[PDB]
């Protein structure tokens, strides 16, 4: 899984392009069967090679090339790359799939550090409201 | 001494049997245990589950005496009375403590009618502009 | 026992071939694994009544006062009497119903019925009971226990 | 070994006990518990019973779900659980186990209610810190890196 | 073991006239300290004034009478002695003790909700 | 300054303690927190990766020649 | 019993001089609580809506056997108190 | 028992002083009382008696 | 008849062989002076320790490469709070105040009233994320499996108001995570 | 006009546009219960200055959407029996009597039941 017999057989497969943006977030050149895309954009990738080693067969590309952050996988793939399921959300069964009454927009990040940080507030009303004056001519 | 129709307040009945030894009309254990088991089960055989949107939950008669007196294992129309008393009949035991204060004491309609959601153990009549807004844990 | 294990009979990576033979020549224990877990074993199906109302019959905290243990001198007790019957035996009972000394007790009463009741095995010292009467130990050998021989600073005790 | 507790009487495993009572010394005891560990380990999972898991009362135990939503009875338990807890006997306890750390125990003082009156927890590690003073006099400051490491001192415990 | 420095074994005292004697001993340690805690805590003020601080700590129980009372006094008042001399205290502690310090009228309490 | 788990960031499971203080960010400067109890070490570096991101967006010479 | 015990307790001066307790039956055991504060005992918080307090002696309730002994307490320590009649 | 289970002061940096300093309490969100939910009956009854017959007092024998 | 006799006990005698025996002399070693300078001179056992750690650096590491990678997760996983929904859209939660009472750090905190249209419904739910314990005692309390812990950790945030979600943030994240919450609760069924 | 952005009321009387970020959820313009702050006057603060209302979390109304749902329609019963639709995970099984011509609606769920002999009734 260190050797360079491996990150030339990847880096064959891969080819140039992509094995080059692996060389600037990933750290590492690797190869995988494309298992699914998510809303966001991210490919999701799963590895054959009988030389990977236990945690290592499930990895992501992400869209960027300089920063990748991890709030951007959708929350579909989130949980089966951290090999909580081995069913890619792009292979639910119809009962399996969530059922939704509202409609669904593209995934959003973390917000933090920008302005669509979230904002918290108190929900309620004031629990005691003030009398409304008015006045009435003295007889 | 385990009840739900006794009250020195009201007339004398025998209609809740769980102060078995009625002592309640009667003047002046295994067996015992297991009479306030089997009495207990009755009154739970057709009870509603509703206790998480019953407003009666913290302070029910009759969880208090299952969980004491009683085993860990095991449709009726609603009625308007007025805007002050929500009524919720699945859910009554049929111990006529609410029959005993509207003829006796009320003698109705009334300026006393309001005080039939103390006397009534359980969540059947439930002070309507409190309703869904505490619990006794909280006060 | 747990003797040693050959390598391939762990769950672990091993390796192939001609590298075999190699780590096999070069590891000063090589039936050592390497320990990182195998792929194809390891975790690849992943994750995703009052007859019996015990608490209620808990035992009473009853404590014994020097009055009531000066009336099991006297008095004998409900398992060993040794009082009198009738009204003679409510007498006897009711001047335990207020402040009696044991040392006062023990002053006046007989040793047969001291070394009976407050000692045990006649005379014999009341030992601190033991919470487990099971406990012994004993020691063992390397060809036993498995651990460092002899020549180092500790030893192994098994359960006799 | 002392006073056992939750199926350790139903296993095997050997105490290592050294001579000299130094660091090196309970380095090897603290290595022999690792290999007992494993050893009982394996027993575990060699023994495991089917059963229930949690003692069956639903006055001090959660019900399972699916009977919670159809069973009367086990939504009032749920409700008066999760509301009320559960009252526990007027007494005390104390009562130790063999804390990886050494004697870990609780003084749990009950007024038979839903809450404890007292809880005292003794601390191993709070005793061993007691005894540095004693223990690292003479030494020079490396040797204190080693008496502080030998001693097992998570701080969390010995403070609480 | 050995106690640290500056610590003095715990005794209950029985007669009123060797407890002020005890008294008065440690309230000299006290003055002759002062200067050393200017020193180690780095305090904005004179020595002098932290011996006028320590006196009039020592005249709010002028008058106790009780001798129980007495005893907890004079051991707390040691406990904080050797806090002091050994450094224990934080700076910041020391400098927010010499931080400590007319009443409003009741319609100012009024105006503005009272207390 | 990172503050990591429910303790440093506001008091957690000992927030109405007499001894403890209800968040680390009333002694110190904050800039970012990391939730959890304890948080996963992915989750801690989560936060890490959050402060290396803006820390390279920082433009102290360029703030210097525009807005000083 | 006549020890003035709060000189030596570590309690602030106002539970002695402005603070007031109760002790009341309230129906097997005697309790001791504390009138609460004419301002400041709560305020909503304008961030959340969470409730405010200045009031340290809000939640702490004492509890006792009998009479005589929330009585005697309160003294022990110099407590301004009244007792609730049942 | 009489000690409140938040204390009375609390520290907090000062910017001014350059040091953190004690100030009296204050509580954004005040602790919330759910134990008065006690229960207004007993759980547990009287128990069951496990002393030693060996020390138990011995009764009077009936008349003759 | 015990060894109470001689005030001892069973667990008072020691096994046999519990003392000590003599301690070797000079003359009583097994190696000759010659075996024992060797391999102290030549550093025996050190150099042993060095093929050991050399050993390591043939074998796999273990380092797996976060972000891209991430670390096993299980069906029973306390992470990110959310607020659930039933299929129709309508909340799960009824204002019920379970998850209120149990939770151990007081983290919760909710206010209840009667719907416009009569339902049993909250109109405020938060919780303090900086005061929560990550505890999973509000999930194993609700009766309707509205209040959940999704296997989210990566919400990091600049300040520490971004950590108090109030009910509208604790819906947005049910709706955002639901597909993955349900993954958990298949998974975790049989055994809750 | 600040009346159906600030006041409770069972039913919108406007079309809900889901890009105005003044309404109180994206499917529903005014409050749904009497103690709840309106949308508007929550984000009239100082916290607001300077952030992107757009990106602010906002849930769909449930009561909007539950009410969309058909009422359930019963034969040859007067008890309408439901458990959430998820079994162990659904809420606790419930029996809604249907003596009264009118849809009654579950007391976790909220779908409406009704007997098929009142369809025409309650459809009016
Ligand atoms: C860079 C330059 C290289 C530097 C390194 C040079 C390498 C050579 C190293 C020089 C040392 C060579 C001498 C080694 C032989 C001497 C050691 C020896 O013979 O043992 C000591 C001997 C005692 O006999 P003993 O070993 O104790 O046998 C009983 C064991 N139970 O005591 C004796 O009686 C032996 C006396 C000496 C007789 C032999 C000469
Ligand atoms: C060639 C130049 C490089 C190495 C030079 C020094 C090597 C050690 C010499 C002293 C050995 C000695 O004293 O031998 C004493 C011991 C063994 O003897 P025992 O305990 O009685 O064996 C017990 C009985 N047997 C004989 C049946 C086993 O041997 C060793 O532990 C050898 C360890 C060497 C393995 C690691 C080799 C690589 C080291 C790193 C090099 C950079
Ligand atoms: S009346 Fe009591 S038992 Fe019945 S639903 Fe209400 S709280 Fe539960
Ligand atoms: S409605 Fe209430 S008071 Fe009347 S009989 Fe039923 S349980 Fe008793
Ligand atoms: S794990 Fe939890 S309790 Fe421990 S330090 Fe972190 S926040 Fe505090
Ligand atoms: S996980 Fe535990 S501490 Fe956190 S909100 Fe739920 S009950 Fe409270
Ligand atoms: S336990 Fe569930 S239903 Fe009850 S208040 Fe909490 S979230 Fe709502
Ligand atoms: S209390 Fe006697 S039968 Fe009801
Ligand atoms: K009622
Ligand atoms: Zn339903």
């Amino acid at each position: 899984s260190s050797s360079i017999q491996r990150t030339l057989r990847n880096l064959w497969k891969n080819g140039f392009k992509k094995s080059f943006k692996q060389l600037q977030g990933y750290n590492d050149i690797k190869s995988g069967r494309l298992v699914g895309t998510d809303s966001f954009g991210n490919k999701f990738y799963e590895v054959d090679d009988p030389v990977e080693i236990h945690m290592r067969t499930r990895f992501v590309e992400y869209t960027g090339f300089w920063r990748q952050d991890m709030s951007e996988v959708e929350p579909g793939w989130h949980y089966w790359l951290a090999y909580g399921t081995d069913v890619p959300p792009n292979q639910l069964k119809p009962e399996e799939k969530s059922v939704r009454a509202y409609p669904v927009k593209k995934h959003v990040p973390n917000l933090t550090y920008t302005d669509g940080a979230y904002v918290p507030y108190n929900t309620a009303r004031p629990k005691c409201a003030t009398w409304d004056p008015k006045v009435t001519e003295r007889p | 001494i385990p009840r739900y129709c006794y009250h020195e307040k009201l007339a004398v009945a025998g209609n809740c049997r769980m102060c078995l030894v009625a002592s309640c009309a009667m003047p002046v254990t295994p067996k015992i245990k297991k009479a306030r088991e089997g009495v207990t089960e009755m009154l739970l055989e057709n009870h509603p589950l509703d206790c998480p949107v019953c407003d009666q939950g913290g302070e029910c008669d009759l969880q208090e005496q299952s969980l004491r007196y009683g085993s860990d294992r095991g449709a009726v129309e609603n009625k308007a009375i007025g805007p002050l008393i929500k009524t919720s009949m699945n859910r009554c035991i049929h111990c006529t403590r609410c029959v005993r204060f509207l003829n006796d004491v009320a003698g109705a309609n009334s300026e006393l009618s309001a005080n039939v959601i103390d006397l009534c153990p359980v969540g059947a009549l439930t002070s309507k502009p409190y309703a869904f807004r505490a619990r006794p844990w909280e006060l | 026992s747990g003797g040693p294990v050959p390598v391939f009979k762990k769950y672990t990576t091993g390796s192939k071939g001609i590298w075999e033979k190699i780590r096999q020549l070069l590891t000063l224990v090589p039936n050592r694994s390497t320990g990182n877990p195998l792929v194809k074993n390891y975790r690849v199906p992943p994750p995703g009544y009052y007859d019996r109302d015990h608490r209620r019959n808990y035992p009473r905290l009853v404590a014994f006062d020097q009055t009531k243990v000066s009336g099991l001198l006297t008095l004998g007790s409900a398992q060993n009497p040794r009082i009198s019957v009738g009204e003679k035996g409510q007498k006897e009972l009711a001047v335990f119903d207020q402040s009696v000394s044991l040392s006062s007790t023990l002053a006046t009463i007989d040793p047969k019925v001291v070394k009976s009741e407050l000692l045990a095995e006649g005379g014999s010292p009341v030992v601190a009971p033991s919470l487990n009467k099971k406990m012994k130990f004993r020691l063992t050998e390397e060809s036993e226990h498995g651990m460092y021989p002899e020549d180092y600073p500790i030893r192994i005790f098994a359960q006799n | 070994k002392s006073q056992p507790y939750d199926a350790y009487d139903k296993v095997d495993f050997d105490i290592a006990v050294g001579t000299k009572g130094d660091c090196y010394d309970r380095y090897l005891i603290r290595m022999t518990e690792f290999r007992q560990s494993l050893r009982i380990i394996e027993q575990c999972c060699n023994q495991m019973p089917p059963g229930p898991v949690k003692v069956e009362d639903f006055k001090v135990a959660p019900p399972p779900r699916a009977l919670m939503k159809e069973d009367m009875e086990a939504l009032i338990h749920h409700f008066l659980l999760y509301t009320k807890g559960y009252a526990v006997p007027a007494g005390e306890t104390y009562t130790a186990i063999e804390a990886p750390k050494g004697e870990m125990a609780v003084y749990v003082v009950s007024d038979g209610s839903e809450r404890p009156y007292r809880c005292k927890i003794r601390a191993p590690g709070f005793a061993h810190l007691g005894a540095f003073d004693h223990i690292a006099r003479g030494h020079f400051l490396p040797d204190a890196v080693a008496i502080i490491g030998t001693m097992d001192l998570v701080f969390g415990e010995v403070d609480r | 073991t050995n106690p640290t420095a500056f610590a003095q074994t715990t005794r209950y005292v029985k007669d009123s006239t060797e407890m002020r004697t005890l008294v008065l001993n440690l309230y000299r340690r006290y003055l002759r300290h002062s200067r050393g805690f200017v020193n180690n805590y780095n305090l904005d003020i004179p020595a002098s004034q932290v011996r006028t601080k320590i006196r009039q700590e020592f005249e709010r129980q002028r008058f106790v009478k009780d001798l129980p009372l007495k005893n907890v006094l004079y051991m707390k008042a040691q406990m904080e002695f050797q806090e002091l001399v050994n450094f224990w205290k934080q700076q910041c502690h020391v400098m927010q003790y010499f931080e400590s310090i007319k009443g409003d009228s009741f319609v100012q309490k009024f105006l503005k909700g009272a207390q | 300054v990172i503050s990591m788990g429910s303790c440093a960031n506001g008091g957690g499971y000992y927030h109405y303690s007499y001894s403890v203080v209800r968040g680390v960010d009333r002694i110190v400067p904050v800039d970012i927190y990391v939730p959890g109890c304890p948080p996963t070490s992915e989750a801690l570096m989560y936060g890490v990766f959050q402060l290396q991101k803006k820390m390279m967006d920082g433009q102290t010479h360029r703030m210097w020649y525009r807005s000083y | 019993t006549d020890l003035a015990k709060e000189l030596v307790s570590g309690a602030p001066k106002e539970l002695i001089t402005e603070r007031v307790a109760r002790i009341y039956q309230e129906t097997e055991t005697w309790k001791i609580d504390w009138d609460i504060l004419n301002k400041g005992n709560r305020w909503e918080n304008d961030l959340m809506g969470y409730q405010s307090s200045s009031d340290y002696m809000q939640g702490t309730i004492l509890k006792f056997d009998t009479r005589e002994g929330a009585i005697r307490f309160a003294k022990g320590q110099g407590w301004d108190y009244y007792i609730q009649e049942p | 028992k009489d000690f409140p289970t938040t204390g009375y002061t609390e520290v907090r940096y000062d910017a001014e002083k350059r040091r953190v300093v004690y100030e009296p309490l204050e509580l954004t969100q005040a602790w919330r009382n759910f134990t008065v939910g006690s229960s207004v009956w007993e759980q547990v009854g009287d128990g069951k008696d496990f002393t030693p017959e060996s020390f138990k007092l011995p009764t009077p024998a009936p008349d003759p | 008849p015990t060894l109470a006799l001689t005030s001892g006990s069973i667990q008072g005698t020691h096994p046999e062989g519990f003392r000590l025996p003599r301690p070797k002399t000079w003359e009583e070693s097994s190696e000759s002076a010659l075996s024992k300078a060797t391999k102290w001179y030549l550093l025996s056992e050190i150099f042993r320790g060095l093929y050991i750690t050399l050993e390591m650096y043939f074998r796999a590491p273990y380092t797996i490469y976060y972000p891209f990678e991430k670390g096993p997760v299980s069906p029973r996983f306390r992470g990110e709070h959310a607020l659930r929904r039933y299929p129709s859209g309508e909340e799960r939660c009824i204002a019920c105040k379970l998850c209120e009472a149990v939770c151990p750090a007081q983290a919760i905190t909710i206010e209840a009233e009667e719907r416009i249209d009569g339902s049993r419904r909250t109109y405020k739910y938060d919780i303090d994320m900086t005061k929560c314990i990550y505890c999973g005692y509000c999930q194993e309390s609700c009766p309707v499996d509205a209040i959940v812990e999704t296997p989210n950790v990566e919400y990091a945030t600049e300040t520490r108001e971004e950590l108090l979600y109030n009910k509208e943030k604790l819906l947005a994240n049910g709706d955002k995570w639901e597909q993955e919450i349900q993954y958990a609760l298949d998974a975790d069924a049989p055994y809750r | 006009s600040t009346k159906e952005l600030t006041t409770a009321r069972i039913k919108d009387i406007s079309k809900p546009d889901e890009n105005n970020l003044q309404q109180q959820a994206p499917n529903r313009i005014s409050p749904w219960s009497k103690s709840q702050k309106p949308r508007a006057e929550a984000q009239d603060n100082v916290r607001f200055a300077v952030k992107d209302l757009a990106k602010q979390p906002r849930p769909y109304a449930a009561i909007d959407l539950i009410y969309k749902q058909p009422i359930r329609y019963i034969e040859h019963d007067n008890v309408a029996v439901c458990d959430g639709n998820g079994g162990a995970q659904g809420h606790p099984k419930v029996y809604i009597n249907l003596d009264q011509n009118k849809a009654i609606p579950c007391g976790y769920c909220g779908l409406r039941f009704a007997q098929a002999a009142f369809k025409e009734d309650i459809e009016s």
